């Protein structure tokens, strides 16, 4: 899977604490990716590696 | 040159009793509102939709 | 000037002022016509979105 | 000497489902508000309109 | 892009924290730079590099 968040609040919320998101809100979601690399996730200057 | 599949869902519905955990996202909480769409990040950290 | 429903997330990335994306270097070399069409037609998308 | 642009945007709107992700900040989330102006700060970082 | 603040109050966010900063608020929104040369903010005695 891929970062797939289905409002653009849900993917602004996974950059600014990778922690204590919420995987799934009231209505909206946001799938964290599993893949067998990783990447540096740099929207603006925060970074979630 | 490794070659990765790669999937991801538009256009769901949760089920009824809507929960939550996040303490920050304050607009989208309604029940009327459904997302039509995805945000998926692009190779050089581009979110697209 | 730029109308008022232009996304605010075209701008926290580097890009061109105008609208579409500008790299001459990615064509084709010697063929003017071919970097005419990315400049300035509209049946195709910007390179960057 | 090294010269950079600098590319800047003022007076947008955001679309009709607005949102939120900030924990503290008590005022401007009135949907009636309109802004006419965006700061920079400058080389002595004195920041103007 | 550099430093844009649609509101005097976003830019304090930006300074007091800068991970858990919200980019766009209900109105009004931040874009964070990205350039070359990264500088010293300082306002007040507090620096955010």
């Amino acid at each position: 899977p891929t970062l797939a968040a289905s409002h653009r609040v849900m993917l602004d919320e996974y950059m600014s604490n990778k922690q204590t998101h919420a995987p799934v809100h009231m209505g909206q979601y946001l799938i964290e990716e599993v893949a067998p690399m990783k990447r540096l996730l740099k929207l603006g200057n925060k970074v979630v590696y | 040159r490794i070659q990765y599949t790669y999937f991801f869902p538009v256009g769901l519905h949760l089920p009824v009793p809507r929960y939550s955990t996040s303490v920050s996202v304050r607009g989208v909480e309604s029940p009327a509102i459904q997302s039509t769409e995805t945000w998926v990040v692009n190779k050089n950290n581009v979110p697209l939709c | 000037p730029t109308p008022v429903t232009s996304d605010v997330a075209y701008f926290q990335t580097p890009s061109n002022p105008r609208g579409r994306a500008a790299c001459v270097v990615s064509c084709d070399a010697y063929s003017n016509e071919s970097a005419e069409r990315l400049l300035y037609d509209h049946s195709i998308p910007d390179p960057a979105y």
